[PDB]
């Protein structure tokens, strides 16, 4: 007989709980900074290339939630268009591309990429989320 | 960090910036798409390559990060018929 198999197990689902909480939780505080963000920006909703110094990212906030949302690639992450200097004008006209031909797939941070990838983005840098609420 | 790798894109593997194709203003005559490689080139009279030129920047973006590899390339600084001018422009570009 295993000793602690229905205890072990119920500290393993209050934990999947937790960790669906806490990022929720998250989700929360960010769509309300989102808000106080947003106060007074114009295309803070429309899709803008960003540098994130290794890479492009074509990201927005949501109308409804708030949160950073990004064009998706495939059915993976953020679609992230590798920088190979410093200044790349390639990858940011690639991501332009991107936004002009392939916004209709995209990923939100938080409880969106939880429930589609299994990982929040948050709480993990260096991922885009991660850097985004630093 | 969930990566969809059925979806292509040449910047994952291109670590020559200057192998990138890009596109800018060709002063006069309107956009090109340029790398070191040289401009992507039409197929010209005497089935020889020309510099493609198109009438706006969207139109040179959207036909150069479309989908096929854009054999057609008029490099003007190791053709036979150089054009230095024409070369200095590209490396200034680059």
């Amino acid at each position: 007989p295993v000793f602690n198999e229905l205890t072990r197990y119920m500290r393993i689902k209050n934990t999947v709980n937790d960790w669906k909480s806490l990022t929720d939780s998250k989700t929360k505080l960010e769509s309300d900074r989102g808000r106080l963000l947003a106060a007074g920006k114009d295309d803070i909703f429309e899709f803008k290339c960003v540098d994130f110094g290794a890479y492009f990212i074509a990201m927005r906030l949501d109308k409804k939630t708030y949160l950073p949302q990004a064009i998706r690639r495939g059915t993976g992450d953020a679609w992230m268009v590798k920088k190979a200097a410093k200044v790349d004008p390639s990858a940011q006209q690639f991501c332009q591309y991107l936004i002009k031909h392939k916004s209709n797939n995209v990923i939100t941070c938080g409880n969106e990429m939880l429930n589609e990838l299994g990982y929040s983005g948050y709480f993990m840098s260096p991922h885009w989320c991660s850097d985004l609420s630093n | 960090p969930a990566l969809d790798r059925r979806v292509q894109d040449v910047n994952d593997t291109i670590s020559d910036v200057k192998q990138k194709w890009r596109c800018v203003v060709y002063p006069g005559n309107g956009f090109v798409s340029a790398s070191i490689f040289g401009f992507q080139a039409e197929v010209g009279p005497n089935n020889t390559r020309s510099i493609r030129k198109f009438n706006t920047m969207r139109q040179c973006i959207d036909f150069t990060f479309s989908d096929v590899i854009n054999i057609d390339i008029y490099n003007p600084c190791i053709a036979p018929n150089i054009n230095n001018t024409e070369c200095q422009f590209l490396k200034s570009v680059l």
